[PDB]
């Protein structure tokens, strides 16, 4: 259920 | 140099936690001028997120000390600020010269326009009072343009769409000091995604619901 | 530049987690040639420990990938070449520290505690070099880390109480040199056991201010004995 | 900060 590297690449704020 | 060898070395540099090497690889790939694949796009972003993020974290620490000898801390802060502005301008140039004009798919146009909103937001956090308005304007228009496309093209559960909401909501709250707009954007994004859970995909449902948790955590911080 | 200024800058760098900047400020202080205070010695050591530590950690990750990619031609070749670039960086850093130790810190050390601290440091950085040595150079490097640890150890045995954290930290690091570098579980457990026991026998006399540091390092000695006799 | 400066091996 995780796209590879995507959450880390989205540089999420908070 | 062959693009595929630089991307392989960017993935080894990431494992080694050597993000300045990772960034140098991905910038060299971007400068070849061909549209990045999603995997290359995500590597270039992770590399720079970590390069600039180190300086944001040091800036916050040295600012806190300076405010609590003062001169030495001011000049150290200014030195970190100079590095941070150079890294932002690096990314913003890639964005303008290669990444945004080559983006041939909506998902990548939203990703990049969101990145341009984030890097202007980092410049805004350290801006001269005199340059600050212009920089704030540029971050907001990048995020506004990404927002309208994401709303048109993507499902409310899409992680890029949700991450844009998260970051643009934090732009409203921290940079424009507009907490009602911040809360409303975060609450709508959370609510519109809960209303369409059957769209979650087996590839990305943990990414989507993690960002929704983050939207609610910021709503909690901001309402508390 | 003024040494006090350089020390204040190194402290800011530490808070900002900017260890290359910290190490450059403390290398400049050391190169003016006055004996460092304990405070300054500790800032120099924390800065280089983080600078070299990042490369050690990177080296371990890339080594592991290079082992796991046997029969994967592209990947193993690239992991080798990357490993060799991080080794070059790690050697330069160790050689930097080892030069400061020889030219300034060891000759200037006026007290046995500081002598011990710097000879231990010399053991440690030759131990980092031994981890990455060419096959031909390795015996020679290992013997240089052993001779520095051993010189520190004979000084500490005559001049420091068994409970002193610098003597205990020497026993910890030198026992790990024996187990990991010399592949001697016997000399490693002998040294760790003896150090722990000699400390146990002087705990009644230990100043309260040192309870924490001393007994923490004693727990790490025993954690290794437990591991190494399992 | 002596324990940190000691660079203890694990």
């Amino acid at each position: 259920g995780h796209g590879q590297g995507l959450l880390d690449a989205l540089d999420l704020a908070s | 140099m062959d693009k595929n060898e630089l991307v392989q070395k960017a993935k080894l540099a990431e494992q080694a936690e050597r993000y300045d090497d990772m960034a140098a690889c991905m910038k060299s790939v971007t400068e070849q001028g061909a549209e990045l694949s999603n995997e290359e796009r995500n590597l270039l972003s992770v590399a720079y997120k970590n390069v600039v993020g180190a300086r944001r974290s040091s800036w916050r620490v040295v600012s806190s000390i300076e405010q609590k000898k003062q001169q030495m801390a001011r000049e150290y802060r200014e030195k970190i600020e100079t590095e941070l502005r150079d890294i932002c301008n690096d990314v913003l140039s890639l964005l303008e010269k290669f990444l945004i004009p080559n983006a041939s798919q909506a998902e990548s146009k939203v990703f990049y326009l969101k990145m341009k909103g984030d890097y202007y937001r980092y410049l805004a956090e350290v801006a001269a009072g005199d340059d600050k308005k212009g920089i704030v304007d540029q971050s907001q228009q990048a995020y506004q343009e990404a927002f309208e496309i994401s709303k048109k093209e993507m499902q409310p559960t899409h992680p890029i769409r949700l991450g844009l909401a998260l970051n643009f909501s934090v732009f409203y709250y921290e940079i424009l000091n507009s907490p009602e707009k911040a809360c409303s954007l975060a609450k709508t994004a959370f609510d519109e995604a809960i209303a369409e859970l059957d769209t979650l995909s087996e590839e990305s449902y943990k990414d989507s619901t993690l960002i929704m948790q983050l939207l609610r955590d910021n709503l909690t911080l901001w309402t508390s």
